[PDB]
C-alpha cells in the first residue's frame, strides 16, 4: 500500500493498531482473543483505546465506539472545541485534548441522577495561566503537564486535586505505569525522570537518549 | 549453572534488595549458616531504614551501616556495630551523641 | 512425663502446674508459647501467655520473689492483651473474606498502635496494624487519623503484596475532607475533653491523664475511671463501705465517699493476695459491664453473653461455663 | 457550668452507646469479601 | 489453618482438599469462602456438614425464610442459634416470639432487657427468678 501512517494505541493487553484508510484491528492476544474491525466513517487520526472503547476522530470530532465482546456500537458523535490533539480513553471516563486545554467528559451518559458536577470539567482551572501539553489518564486519575511544569494529579473518584508537583519546566510528555502511582515524563531538555508521588520526589534516568519519542 | 559463586552472587543482589526471605532461601542452599541465622533473627523487622542497615552490615559495608542505622529508630544499634567491630573511637563519637553509660567504658576499654 | 512423651503437651503442662512442678510447668510453657508464636495461632499465644501469667502471680505467693515475680506477672498480662488483639488484624488481612465488624477492627488497631509504640513483641508486624487501621479509618470516616496511619507507612518496609493498596491509598486519601467523624472521637471520663484519636502520650487523657480501660471483645472505651483506696484502708473495709448504704495526680476515694456508692456502679476486680484490690467506678450505672470472675476482663454485658454462648467459655480465658 | 457541659457530655456517650448496640442487635453481619 | 493459605489461589484444589478431610473446621473455612462469594445456597451445605447451627440460622434469618431458622433451632440446642433468631424476631417486632427465644438460650439479661421496654410485667417474675443475683 503506497502509505499507511501508524497510529494506535495501549491500554492494559489490548492493541488497537490501524489497518487501513478505512479500518482499525482491536485485539488482545496477551488473554487470547480475536482480532476485530471498527471500520471508522473517515480518515481517522488519534486512535485512542481502553478497557471498553475506542475512538478515532479527525479534525474537531470525536466517534467514540463500544469495544464489546462482540461488536462494536457507534455510541456517540462528541465534537470539541478546537483541533483534538490526543485523546485517551481508559476506564469509563474520558479526556480530549484540545489547544492546551483538557475537558474530562464521561463518555455514556443519559442523565439518570448523573451530578452535573461530574459530567464536565475544563481543565487547567478557568482562570489560571497554562497549556496542558501531555495529558495521561490512568485506572482513576487524571495526570496532566503543562508549561510552568505541573504535574497535577486528579483522582477523578472524589473529584478533587491530590498531588501538585512542580517541575522546574514544562513537563511536555507524559507515560503512567500500569498501576498508576509512579510516572516517567519527559521534559523541553529530553531529561526524562521518574516521578513518584507518594514520596515526592523525582529520579533521573542516567543515559536518557536525546530523541527518545515514547 | 549449579555454580557457588554464581549462588552468592545472587545471594549479595538478594540482600542488597531488600528481599530477606528468598536470600535466606538461597544461603540455605548455599549453605552459609552464621548469615542464615542472623538474617532469620532480623526478619520481624519492620522499620526500613534500621532493616536497611542490618543488610547493609551483612553485606560488609560498614559506613553506609552506620549512615542508615543513625537515621532508623533505635540508633544505638549503630554505636553496638562500632563496638562490635571494635572501632572505639567512632564508639566514642556515636556512644556520646547518643549514650552518655558506654562513654567511661568504652574509654576504658579504648585504653586498654 | 507421660503426657510428654505421650505429647499430649497442653495437658502435660496442666499437669506439672498442678503438681507443684515450677519449672517443668514454666518451661514447658514458654516452649509452647514459642510454638504458638511461630505459627500463626496468636489467640493461643495470647491464652497461654495468660496462663503464664496468673501462674506466675500464684508463685509470687512466695514472699522470697514478690518483687522479682510482679514484674513479669504484668508483663506477661501485657503480652496477653497485645497479642489477643493482634490476631484479628492477623486474620483480617490474610483471609479472603472478613469476620469481624469493621467497628471492632478499627478499635483493635487503634489500641494496638497506641500500646505498641517502638517495641514489637514478636510475630506482631505493625505494617498490618497501619495498614488495617488506615482501610478501616477511610471507611469509618475518621479522614484524619487515616493520613496518620499512611504517613507512619511511608517509614515502615512494605511487603509487596501490600504495595499497591497503600501506595495508592495515600494518594487518595487527600480527597477526603480532613475531619474525623464525631462518633468515633474517645471521651474521658474523669475529665471532660475529647482527646484526640491520635494521642500522642498512649492510651491517655491529655487534661487528666486517667488511662482508657478497654474492653476484651472489641477493644472498645469504657466509662469506668480507676479510683484509689486511701491510705489506712483495707479491701475488706472498702467493700464493706460500698454496700452499706502534667504528670497524674490518681483519685483518692475516701470513706465518706465510699459510703456514698453502691455495688451497682463499682467493679472490684478482686485480684489475689499478693496483689491489691483495684477499683473502677462508673459514669453511666445505666449501661452495664459483667467482669469475668477468672482473668477480670470486663466487657459490655450484652456482648458478653453472645460471647459466652458462641464459645462456651470466656473468650479471654476459655474458664468453665 | 463545667458540671452542665460534663453532664451534657455523659449523655452523649450514652446515646452513642445506645445507637451502637442498636446496630449490632438489629443489624446481621454477613460475611463479606476483602479487596485484597 | 495452613493449608487454606498455601492452596489459595488454587482454589479448585482447595475444594478437592475440604471435600475429602471432612475436617469439621476446614468445612467452615469453605463455608465462609462460599458465603463471602456470594453463593449463598452452598453455604448451607457446607455450613450443613460443618455443623455451625449459628450459621445456618444466619443465613436463613437473611433470606426471609424465618420459619426454617425456627425449625434448626427447635431440634438443635445450639444456644448461639436461639440468640440470633430472637434477633430476627426482634427486627421482625414479634415480641413474645423474640422473647422466649432469647430465654431458650439462657441469656436472661437480654430478656429482661427486651421484656422491660415491652413492659411485659409477667416477664419480670418469669426471668428474674432464673435471673442470676
Ligand atoms: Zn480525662
Ligand atoms: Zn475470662
Amino acid at each position: 500500500l503506497t502509505k499507511l501512517p501508524i497510529l494506535g494505541d495501549a491500554c492494559s493487553t489490548r492493541i488497537a493498531y490501524l489497518t487501513s484508510l478505512l479500518e482499525v484491528t482491536v485485539a488482545n492476544p496477551v488473554e487470547g482473543e480475536l482480532p476485530i474491525t471498527v471500520s471508522v466513517d473517515v480518515e481517522p487520526n488519534f486512535v485512542a483505546v481502553g478497557l471498553y472503547h475506542l475512538a478515532v476522530g479527525m479534525n474537531n470530532r470525536a466517534w467514540f465506539y463500544v469495544l464489546g465482546e462482540n461488536a462494536v456500537k457507534k455510541l456517540k458523535d462528541m465534537e470539541y472545541l478546537g483541533t483534538v490533539a490526543s485523546i485517551c480513553l481508559h476506564s469509563d471516563y474520558a479526556a480530549a485534548l484540545f489547544e492546551g486545554k483538557v475537558q474530562l467528559h464521561l463518555i455514556e451518559s443519559e442523565i439518570l441522577d448523573a451530578q452535573e458536577e461530574r459530567e464536565t470539567r475544563l481543565f487547567p482551572a478557568v482562570d489560571d495561566k497554562c497549556r496542558i501539553l501531555c495529558h495521561a489518564l490512568t485506572s482513576d486519575f487524571l495526570i496532566y503537564g503543562t508549561d510552568t511544569g505541573v504535574v497535577q494529579y486528579f483522582y477523578i473518584e472524589d473529584w478533587q486535586f491530590v498531588n501538585d508537583y512542580r517541575h522546574p519546566v514544562s513537563v511536555k510528555k507524559i507515560f503512567p505505569d500500569p498501576n498508576g502511582t509512579r510516572l516517567v515524563f519527559i521534559d523541553e531538555k529530553s531529561d526524562g525522570f521518574v516521578y513518584c508521588p507518594v514520596n515526592d520526589a523525582t529520579y533521573e534516568i542516567p543515559d536518557f537518549s536525546p530523541t527518545i519519542k515514547g | 549453572l549449579n555454580d557457588e559463586a554464581a549462588w552468592n552472587e545472587l545471594a549479595r543482589a538478594c540482600l542488597h534488595h531488600m528481599e530477606v526471605e528468598f536470600a535466606i532461601r538461597v544461603y540455605r542452599r548455599i549453605g552459609n549458616v552464621g548469615i542464615v541465622m542472623s538474617l532469620e533473627q532480623i526478619k520481624g523487622i519492620e522499620d526500613y531504614n534500621l532493616l536497611a542497615g542490618h543488610l547493609a552490615m551483612f553485606t560488609n559495608d560498614y559506613n553506609l551501616a552506620q549512615d542508615l542505622y543513625l537515621a532508623s529508630s533505635c540508633p544505638i544499634a549503630a554505636l553496638e556495630m562500632r563496638r562490635d567491630l571494635q572501632h572505639w573511637d567512632s564508639a566514642l563519637q556515636l556512644a556520646k551523641h547518643l549514650a552518655p553509660d558506654q562513654i567511661p567504658f568504652i574509654s576504658k576499654e579504648y585504653a586498654i | 512425663q507421660w503426657l510428654a512423651e505421650n505429647d499430649r503437651f497442653e495437658e502435660a503442662q496442666k499437669a506439672f502446674h498442678k503438681a507443684g512442678r515450677q519449672r517443668e510447668a514454666v518451661q514447658v510453657l514458654e516452649q509452647l508459647t514459642n510454638n504458638a508464636v511461630a505459627e500463626s495461632r496468636f489467640n493461643d499465644a495470647a491464652y497461654y501467655y495468660w496462663m503464664l501469667s496468673m501462674q506466675c502471680l500464684d508463685i509470687a505467693q512466695d514472699p522470697a520473689q514478690k518483687d522479682t515475680m510482679l514484674g513479669k506477672f504484668y508483663h506477661f498480662q501485657r503480652l496477653a492483651e497485645l497479642y489477643h488483639g493482634y490476631h484479628a488484624i492477623h486474620r483480617h488481612t490474610e483471609d479472603p473474606f472478613s469476620v469481624h465488624r469493621p467497628e471492632t477492627l478499627f478499635n483493635i488497631s487503634r489500641f494496638l498502635l497506641h500500646s505498641l509504640p517502638k517495641d514489637t513483641p514478636s510475630g506482631i508486624s505493625k505494617v498490618k496494624i497501619l495498614f488495617t487501621l488506615a482501610k478501616q479509618s477511610k471507611a469509618l470516616g475518621a479522614y484524619r487519623l487515616a493520613r496518620h496511619a499512611y504517613d507512619k507507612l511511608r517509614g515502615l518496609y512494605i511487603p509487596a503484596r501490600f504495595q499497591k493498596s497503600i501506595e495508592l491509598g495515600t494518594l487518595t486519601i487527600r480527597a477526603k475532607p480532613f475531619h474525623d467523624s464525631e462518633e468515633l472521637v474517645p471521651l474521658c471520663y474523669r475529665c471532660s475533653t475529647n482527646n484526640p484519636l491520635l494521642n500522642n502520650l498512649g492510651n491517655v487523657c491529655i487534661n487528666c491523664r486517667q488511662p482508657f480501660i478497654f474492653s476484651a471483645s472489641s477493644y472498645d472505651v469504657l466509662h469506668l475511671v480507676e479510683f484509689y483506696l486511701e491510705e489506712g484502708i483495707t479491701d475488706e473495709e472498702a467493700i464493706s463501705l460500698i454496700d452499706l448504704e502534667s504528670e497524674f495526680v490518681p483519685v483518692v476515694v475516701s470513706r465518706l465517699v465510699l459510703r456514698s456508692m453502691s455495688r451497682r456502679d463499682v467493679l472490684i476486680k478482686r485480684w489475689p493476695p499478693p496483689l491489691r484490690w483495684q477499683y473502677f467506678r462508673s459514669l453511666l450505672p445505666d449501661a452495664s459491664i459483667t467482669m469475668c470472675p477468672s482473668c477480670f476482663q470486663m466487657f459490655h454485658s450484652e456482648d458478653y453473653e453472645l460471647l459466652v454462648l458462641q464459645h462456651g467459655c470466656c473468650p479471654y480465658c476459655r474458664r468453665c461455663k | 457550668e463545667m458540671m452542665k457541659m460534663r453532664q451534657a457530655k455523659l449523655d452523649y456517650q450514652r446515646l452513642l452507646l445506645e445507637k451502637r448496640q442498636r446496630k449490632k442487635r438489629l443489624e446481621p453481619f454477613m460475611v463479606q469479601p476483602n479487596p485484597e | 489453618f495452613e493449608v487454606p493459605r498455601m492452596l489459595s489461589e488454587d482454589l479448585p484444589s482447595l475444594e478437592l482438599y475440604v471435600n475429602k478431610m471432612k475436617d469439621k473446621t476446614l468445612w467452615r473455612w469453605w463455608a465462609q469462602y462460599l458465603e463471602s462469594q456470594g453463593e449463598m445456597d452452598a453455604a448451607l451445605h457446607y455450613y450443613e456438614l460443618a455443623r455451625d447451627h449459628f450459621s445456618l440460622v444466619r443465613i436463613h434469618c437473611f433470606q426471609g425464610n424465618v420459619q426454617k431458622a425456627a425449625q434448626i433451632a427447635n431440634e438443635t440446642g445450639n444456644l448461639a442459634a436461639s440468640y440470633h433468631l430472637a434477633r430476627q424476631y426482634e427486627s421482625q417486632e414479634e415480641v413474645g416470639q423474640a422473647v422466649h427465644f432469647y430465654t431458650r438460650a439462657q441469656a436472661f439479661k437480654n430478656a429482661i432487657r427486651l421484656c422491660k421496654e415491652n413492659g411485659l410485667d409477667d416477664q419480670l417474675m418469669n426471668l428474674a427468678l432464673l435471673s442470676s443475683p
